[PDB]
């Protein structure tokens, strides 16, 4: 090692909160593009309903039915 | 007889000795537990907030569900 080991704990010995301010913010980085969870928070914010829903005509289309409890377009069924 | 101060010795009271002393805590140890507060910490407070999402899209559904309003 020349600069992963021996320059490492140079930084722990003078100054050592610099150790924890580039480890941190380094890892904030780099798990929310390999981790596989993230897609999963995104799918509940557009699920989320801000607006009223809006009715649209229907005239030959498929995946709509009525607002009862039925088979339709997709609806939300991730994690309970 | 003459009496006066009279000396004293015994243990001699133990003069200049190093009282301070590490307790509890090493080094490696409360890291160990600092980390581990923190992977409990984040674990518990996101259970609450998938918990949450139970009543966000229900509180928003009476909205839905009330056109006459």
């Amino acid at each position: 090692a020349e600069r992963v080991a021996a320059f490492l704990k140079n930084v722990w010995a003078k100054e050592p909160v610099l150790v924890a301010s580039f480890a941190i913010a380094g890892l904030a980085v780099i798990l929310p593009t390999l981790s596989p969870y993230t897609k999963y928070s995104l799918m509940i914010n557009x699920x989320x309903x801000x607006x009223x829903x809006x009715x649209x005509x229907x005239x030959x289309x498929x995946x709509x039915x009525x607002x009862x409890x039925x088979x339709x377009x997709x609806x939300x069924x991730x994690x309970x | 007889x003459x009496x006066x101060x009279x000396x004293x010795x015994x243990x001699x009271x133990x003069x200049x000795x190093x009282x301070x002393x590490x307790x509890x805590x090493x080094g490696y140890s409360m890291f160990a537990v600092g980390i581990g507060a923190l992977l409990f910490g984040y674990w518990s407070m996101m259970k609450w907030n998938r918990e949450r999402r139970r009543l966000q899209i229900e509180d928003f559904e009476a909205r839905i569900a009330l056109m006459p309003l």
